[PDB]
């Protein structure tokens, strides 16, 4: 009745999907074999007559290795083999390769399976697209898939949990190129886009979890906890229920402005746990701390427009009200003049489940703050010069041209990102 | 399921390829008789990248051996892994090329190229999906350089979209083996520029320097140099054969490495190369691997990076390691050595991580650098080629094979233009 | 080590299977991953 | 097959037998623009005295006038089936003189 | 977690460093194989200040061993703790400097200094935080003085903020070993004044004095002098390695010791040095330690403090002791000997207390005194340098290495200026 279709595109999408689905299995009691020893799972799993539960997810990638890792690992009897879709040739960090030449047949099969999945859902809250902006598979194929979904499904709410390149640290070289292309693509298709940065999550792990060597598994576990907190109100009852449709209404002031900073709290290891009180006010403050942001974007530079807080566990409305009143009275936290309330508080009675093998402690309270703020334009500003610096020499441009793109596409993407910068400046200004 | 067609050309290329296949079979637990004896699922998981299954349990390399004289490939069959290769993939002439590029490319290479292409097509079609071809040979020799460049041209004609990778042993700066090395190298560079999508430059003298300074060997035979080259050639494609935390195939490496199509010559290195005495005296950490990797002594190319500027650099790490640790190491290297990195590219490092380290080594890292430093190597080869060509010494041997004199000057012009492009992007300023 | 005026494996009744797969357990693998992540602070 | 500098500019327009007319930056060395309108070998190119338009001839007799900044085909005209060879814009004029076989 | 990079230079420097590393390994419970065998937590608590962990439990010094002749470090490797050192940190040439500072600084030191700087930079970059470098060497020797001064200049250029500590064995006043000792010492002091942040001056004859008069030894070899120098070198930095009731790092010592930048030459001494016979008989108390340390005979510097005036003086005590007792003893020393202490500094004593005494000793205390007494030492070295330089004896050996005669005059002028500053602050009056 509250089904949500999960899409995981590219290596990063699949690797965060592994953590997400392990977390969902742990939360709902579903064993990795597929079945558990009501109907709260229906959002993420569809049950069969035999009692065995299959997730409503689709693992899309043009490379076979990542998907075969899932096919060989513990969750081989859980997922649908055809829902795991594997390509033959990788996109090789080429947006054109993933969007024009290789991605065609793969996206056709993906839409086929997505139709089959949506046909099994009475209701459909929306799509959760988890991809990696900065890679040919994630950016190009993901952009094509989002465009097709917008064309055919229509008004279904697509929430894109995208991972943009970090300000200074990165793993690719053409990452500004394909990131600009995919941002051009997804400015007009996704309904609410959640920004994530590897550098910011690395900093969170290093400072809060005391992990001197954070890794992709830790990053994915944090992202999985955040998405679980986001979807908790769909699956578990509690005071002040918040919905996928209500995210857009209480978070998106205008259709272009729908990019969101995400921050989880508390992030504490068990050795540091039960060593602080972890009250509602303190976890709210931690969630509003700039270091707790999962994007290398200081909110002090900009102004908050909206903030949806998702409380999990033993949280009382009096405490959320007191904490939010303190936040409003706080001076460093600054809101736009045209949004006096700017807050969407929603509580859930289900505490965040702890993944065995993870670093997170078993905490009875949690906050997931997803905020629309004009500061997010800074990351686009960074990519806008990282792009044009290479584009001046047309470096690596032959690679993108070879798979059927044009200089006009790069020009249009750069112009649209400049327009997005201007829109962020205009919404920030009085 | 992304197959690679390995081709060996010339005596040096054949020996290097044999050592490479020995190393790969050791990594995958394949005995010289073809049977798997590794006792590990991951070894057999992606064995089809390099090998094909026979009627029984035998696993055969997807290797094609090319030569004009049969002595070198007789030694190939006498080698430790001489029995894995199919006898049909040995393509041999009868009169070897007398270190003559013209002989190996026009007169004697023309006839045998029929069989070479027939075998290449037979091996390529049987592949489900083909990543591309990798050709190991030595610039500065008749059959290897000439015949290999002819094959590369033919394969580029047949499969334009498929990847082309070359491991060329460029003639060494100080000590040269044969007299006509500048001629053969100049002629082969002209072909590699136009045809080869991705090319690695190797030098026997650089290999001697690394094996005498880092490994501290006293009498390194050619087997040891082939061993180091084989380590690099395995490490470049370990991401296809093994699961990776952040995997990167050959095409991804080329995309992140090559800014412009003609600047596709790369200088490679392998870590950790540790002397036997100091094996207990080295602590295997990601910073130590990066410190050795960015050292100019570890480069297997004669040109040192300090003279030029790094256009791009890919680092494929293997082993249980932190993505944060690796990424921070490479960012810190860039920040510390911002002088040696090109300004108009915001990030000059393509970092990849694989979960399978080589046997025995807890961690490893292979480095593939596209830098303007190779300009000085091409400049030295030009300084030799022009000196010999002005007096036209040994030119009559290439002329008697039906090669026009204008072809030499065309090759020299192409190589000089490549030098000019390298200088242009070495001294190019942002904005 | 003070003077004291039997094997640990024998104590607690650890089975041979547990002894063999001590480092092969997924929980122990996660513990090793956490220990490696906390470099030099693992013993804190 | 033909080469012509853009008037008083570092741009260089070269027409090749690959049915393409490509405009490059001499200093940078990169292809700023490319035109694929032709269906045969492009024998010649000519510029308007101001650089507004470029007339590129074709082996089949097609002469295509492209706009510099619009980067679009303004006027595709056909002479006889014989090749058009080389062309010339009138000095500050609206006339194009084309050769022919 | 504040690391120190140790460097040994020349024959004397290498042997002193070997003895020092033996002492430090003994203090930290490190066997010659590097495994920890100490059975005390504080030993391993701050072992990273000097040692790095290998693949196993092995702990290796952060030491860099410099020379131009190989026999000295062949003996170093043959020594009791010869195999703890990283083999890569042994940088040696082929032909030694014939006691020629010119050879060790300009001709032969130029080639090897690049490798030395590479090793030093590799050791420094691995450090989490770097307190600084300590260079143990001997003024009055070719490779020692030359390479030490050159390396100190290079390290000062690369890491200006990081601390620099020197243990220079100044040539003895009365009995000189080699003829060109005045030349080498004069050329080295000029470099040390400009580059070295903190300098300890040591004399073989002063050590011989302490070993006949305090220690009452009979035929003490160089091992004993190196042992005492090692004791001082350990005790100066024991506050970094062990918890202290009032701890003080090298930078704190330098800040409290150096009133003006050029007056950074210090005399040092160790307590308690007693003979075997009176060991049962001597009272192990803070006043006894103070009485011994403030004695002129306890100094390892030839110059006696009675002639000069104490500009500053730091005392680092080791052992569970009363801070009141220490402070009262040293205040009493100042009040009693106010004639020997500079008037325009109200307190000329920097007291540091560490909670861990050295092994075997109930208590200890190391002394570092900045006094104008060293003026007479520099004056004597100038008296010899001028005597030779007037007739230009042996000057041609240095001139043939490509250094101007003008360098000798500049060094003499700088050294005389330092002497003049010492006299000025000896006879400066308050207000
Ligand atoms: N946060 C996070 N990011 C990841 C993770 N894995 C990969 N990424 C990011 O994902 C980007 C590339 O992902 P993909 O495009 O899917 O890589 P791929 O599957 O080989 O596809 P292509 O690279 O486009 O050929 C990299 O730039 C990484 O920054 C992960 O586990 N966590
Ligand atoms: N690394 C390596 N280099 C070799 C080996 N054998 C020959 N070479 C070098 O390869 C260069 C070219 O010889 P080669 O191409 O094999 O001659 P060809 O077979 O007639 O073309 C010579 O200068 C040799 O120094 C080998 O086994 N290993
Ligand atoms: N304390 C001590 N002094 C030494 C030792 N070896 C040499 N010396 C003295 O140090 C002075 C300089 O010698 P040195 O610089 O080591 O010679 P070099 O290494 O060839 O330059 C000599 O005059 C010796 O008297 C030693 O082991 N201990």
């Amino acid at each position: 009745m509250r089904e949500v279709i999960s899409i995981h595109i590219g290596q990063a999408g699949i690797q965060v999907g592994n953590a997400c689905w392990e977390l969902y299995c742990l939360e709902h009691g579903i064993q990795p074999d597929g079945q558990m020893p009501d109907d709260a799972f229906n959002t993420f799993f569809s049950e069969t007559g035999a009692g065995k539960h299959v997730p409503r997810c689709i693992f899309l990638d043009l490379e076979p290795t990542v998907v075969d890792e899932v096919r060989t690992g513990t969750y081989r009897q859980l997922f649908h083999p055809e829902q795991l879709i594997s390509g033959k040739e990788d996109a090789a960090n080429n947006f054109a390769r993933g969007h024009y030449t290789i991605g065609k047949e793969i996206v056709d099969l993906a839409l086929d399976r997505i139709r089959k999945l949506a046909d099994n859902c009475t209701g459909l809250q929306g799509f959760l697209v988890f991809n990696a902006v900065g890679g040919g598979t994630g950016s190009g194929l993901g952009s094509l898939l989002l465009e097709r979904l917008s064309v055919d499904y229509g008004k279904k709410s697509k929430l894109g949990f995208t991972v943009y390149p970090s300000p200074q640290v990165s793993t690719a070289v053409v990452e500004p190129y394909n990131s600009v292309l995919s941002t051009h693509s997804l400015l007009e298709h996704t309904d609410v886009a959640v920004m994530l940065d590897n550098e910011a999550i690395y900093d969170i792990c290093r400072r809060s979890l005391d992990i001197e060597r954070p890794t992709y598994t830790n990053l994915n576990r944090l992202i999985a906890q955040v998405i679980s907190s986001l979807t908790a109100s769909l699956r578990f009852d509690g005071a002040l229920n918040v919905d996928i449709t209500e995210f857009q209404t209480n978070l998106v002031p205008y259709p272009r402005i729908h990019f969101m900073l995400s921050s989880y709290a508390p992030i504490i290891s068990a050795e540091k746990a039960y060593h602080e009180q972890l009250s509602v006010a303190e976890i709210t403050n931690a969630a509003f701390e700039p270091a707790s942001m999962m994007v290398k974007c200081d909110p002090r530079h900009g102004k908050y427009m909206a903030c949806c807080l998702m409380y999990r566990g033993d949280v009382v409305p009096k405490d959320v009200n007191a904490s939010v009143a303190t936040i409003k009275t706080k001076r460093t936290i600054q809101f736009v003049d045209w949004c006096p309330t700017g807050f969407k508080c929603g509580i859930n009675y289900q505490p965040p489940t702890v993944v065995p093998g993870g670093d997170l402690a078993k905490v009875q309270r949690a906050v997931c703050m997803i905020s629309n703020s004009t500061a997010i334009g800074e990351i686009f500003s960074r990519l806008d010069h990282k792009f044009d610096l290479m584009y001046a020499k047309r470096a690596f441009v032959h690679w993108y041209v070879g798979e059927g793109m044009e200089e006009g596409e790069f020009s249009e993407a750069r112009e649209d990102l400049a327009a997005l910068e201007k829109d962020f400046e205009e919404v920030g200004a009085e | 399921m992304r197959e690679i067609v390995h081709i060996q050309g010339g005596q040096c290329g054949n020996q290097i390829g044999a050592k490479f296949w020995e190393v790969v079979s050791d990594e995958h637990g394949i005995d010289p008789t073809g049977t798997y004896h590794g006792d590990s699922d991951l070894q057999l998981e992606r064995i089809n990248v390099y090998f094909n299954e026979a009627t029984g349990g035998r696993y055969v390399p997807r290797a094609i051996l090319m030569d004009l004289e049969p002595g070198t490939m007789d030694s190939v069959r006498s080698g430790p892994y001489g029995q894995i290769f199919r006898p049909d993939n040995f393509v041999f002439g009868q009169t070897g090329a007398g270190n003559n590029w013209a002989k190996g490319h026009y007169t004697e290479g023309a006839e045998l190229i029929d069989s070479v292409l027939d075998v290449v097509r037979k091996e390529a079609e049987s592949c489900d999906c083909l990543q591309g071809f990798q050709v190991c040979h030595s610039l500065g020799g008749g059959t290897g350089s000439g015949m290999g460049t002819l094959l590369i041209s033919k394969i580029r004609e047949e499969y334009p979209d498929r990847m082309m990778l070359t491991f060329s042993v460029v003639p060494s700066p100080k000590v040269s083996d044969t007299v006509v090395e500048p001629y053969n190298a100049t002629l082969s560079v002209h072909q590699l520029v136009e045809n080869a999508d991705e090319c690695m430059v190797l030098d026997n003298e650089a290999l001697y320097d690394i094996c005498f300074r880092t490994l501290k060997l006293t009498t390194p035979t050619f087997g040891d140099l082939n061993h180091l080259i084989s380590a690099v050639m395995s490490g470049i494609t370990c991401c296809l054969r093994f699961p990776g935390q952040l995997n990167a195939d050959l095409r991804k490496l080329a995309v992140n490495l090559i800014p412009f199509p003609r600047l596709h010559f790369f200088m490679v290195g392998f870590t950790p190369l540790t002397s036997r005495g100091s094996q207990q005296y080295r602590a295997l950490t990601v910073p130590e691997l990066t410190q050795q990797m960015w050292d100019a002594k570890n480069m297997m190319c004669a040109a040192d990076p300090r003279h030029g500027r790094y256009l791009t650099a890919s680092a494929l790490f293997r082993g249980r390691m932190s993505t944060k640790e690796v990424d921070e190491q490479m960012l810190n290297v860039q920040n510390k050595n911002s002088s040696y990195f090109v300004e108009w590219i915001p990030n000059n490092v393509k970092s990849s991580v694989c979960d399978i380290p080589p046997k025995g080594l807890k961690m490893s890292a292979t480095f593939i650098g596209n830098s303007t430093a190779i300009q000085e190597m091409f400049k030295r080869v030009s300084e030799q080629f022009t000196a010999m060509f002005r007096r036209k010494a040994f030119l009559h041997w290439y002329t008697g094979e039906g090669m026009d004199e204008m072809e030499f000057t065309e090759a020299e012009s192409n190589m000089n233009d490549l030098v000019s492009e390298y200088q242009q992007y070495q001294d190019a300023s942002a904005e | 080590q003070p003077q004291q005026p039997v094997p640990l494996a024998q104590s607690l009744g650890l089975t041979q299977d547990e002894v063999a797969g001590a480092l092969s357990h997924p929980m122990v693998h996660e513990l090793a991953r956490s220990l490696y992540g906390k470099a030099s602070g693992a013993t804190s | 097959n033909d080469l012509a500098w853009q008037p008083f500019s570092s741009s260089l327009a070269t027409a090749s037998s690959d049915k393409t007319v490509s405009v490059w930056d001499a200093r940078a060395g990169l292809c700023t623009q490319t035109y694929y309108g032709h269906q045969n070998s492009c024998n010649g190119v000519s510029f308007n005295i101001l650089g507004t338009q470029l007339a590129s001839t074709d082996a089949d007799g097609v002469v295509k006038l492209w706009d510099t900044r619009m980067t679009a085909e303004v006027a595709t005209i056909n002479t006889g089936k014989h090749p058009a060879n080389k062309s010339c814009f009138d000095r500050s004029g609206q006339v194009l003189a084309v050769a022919c076989d």
